């Protein structure tokens, strides 16, 4: 009845999508947001950095 | 010397004559290109002085 040997299951996204549940991708775009920020905290002010 | 005397053209003599004094050595510069030296100088170090971050791409 079956075609050949074994069958292998589908991965329903795509093969190399990348995909997260929970609490923890929300704090790591957060954080990628403050890695952001850090290099543009010591440049505000008139005695900033270029 | 030149906190003594008020006199302001006397440097350093570089093919080794006996008198410092220029007005008998022949040298004359222009005050544009003198002041070019200062004002491009002290402000280029403010640009340098004001980076942080550095960052290079490698090629």
């Amino acid at each position: 009845m079956n075609f050949g040997s074994q069958t292998p299951t589908i991965v329903v996204l795509k093969e190399g999508t990348d995909a997260s549940q929970g609490k923890g991708q929300i704090i790591s775009n957060i954080n990628a947001c403050v890695a952001v920020q850090e290099a543009l905290k010591p440049t505000l002010g008139p005695l900033g950095s270029d | 010397k030149q906190l003594k005397e008020k006199i302001s053209n006397i440097g350093v003599d570089c093919l080794g004559y006996g008198s410092n004094d220029m007005k008998e050595l022949f040298v004359v510069d222009p005050f544009i290109g003198k002041k070019q030296q200062i004002l491009l100088a002290t402000q280029l170090c403010r640009m340098i002085l004001k980076i942080d971050n550095v960052i290079i791409s490698g090629k």
